[PDB]
């Protein structure tokens, strides 16, 4: 029914500073899902001419 | 103003063309679209 015992945030912050090392520093992950399901694929590579 | 609907493969293909003034005449429709969304289609 609100914060005290047995009743913690489960949200927390980072607080990034350019002062920190190198396993604490921000980075930006980008994780590319691909999908192949039963239809005509509008998705495709480059192609040299 | 002629059109023509239909889905084979997946591709959803119209043909339309524009003729002044019905069964007078002799037109072929030409593709204009088509569009790959594979969704079925059984109503309009």
């Amino acid at each position: 029914k609100g914060k005290g015992p047995n009743c913690y945030f489960p949200l927390q912050s980072y607080g990034f500073r350019p002062t920190y090392g190198v396993g604490h520093q921000p980075y930006r992950v980008v994780v590319l899902s691909f999908e192949l399901l039963h239809a005509p694929a509008t998705v495709c590579g480059p192609k040299k001419s | 103003r002629e059109f023509v609907f239909k889905n084979i493969d997946g591709y959803f293909k119209i043909y339309s063309k524009h003729t002044p003034i019905f069964p007078q005449g002799f037109s072929a429709l030409e593709p204009l679209v088509d569009l790959p969304i594979g969704i079925n289609i059984t109503r309009f």
